[PDB]
């Protein structure tokens, strides 16, 4: 008893991998203003981002 | 016999006359009291990132 078997196969795979500590990368768009009486040179603010 | 009675950097005359930093409470005016901050840290709450 002889037998010949040919076979064709196709596969499509999708994969989503995600961390849980670095899950997102927010960034801000801000602008400094002045309301005093003197100019400020080399302005650098320390600012807090708070969620709720 | 000592320039600084209390030990703080400002001397007797500087503390008495008020010719030192103007943000220091009047309780430090006399030489016997010492200008000495006691800065402390109070915890509010932690956030834990589970990786």
């Amino acid at each position: 008893s002889t037998a010949v078997q040919d076979s064709n196969g196709e596969s499509w795979n999708t994969g989503l991998s995600i961390n849980k500590g670095e899950s997102a990368y927010i960034n801000a768009n801000v602008r400094y203003y002045n309301t005093g009486t003197a100019p400020m040179y080399k302005v650098t603010p320390t600012t807090n981002l708070v969620l709720d | 016999l000592e320039s600084n009675t209390a030990g703080d950097p400002y001397t007797d005359y500087e503390k008495a006359s008020g010719s030192f930093d103007k943000a220091i409470k009047t309780e430090a005016r006399d030489p016997l009291v010492a200008a000495y901050p006691i800065v402390g840290v109070g915890m509010e709450k932690l956030i834990i990132s589970t990786n």
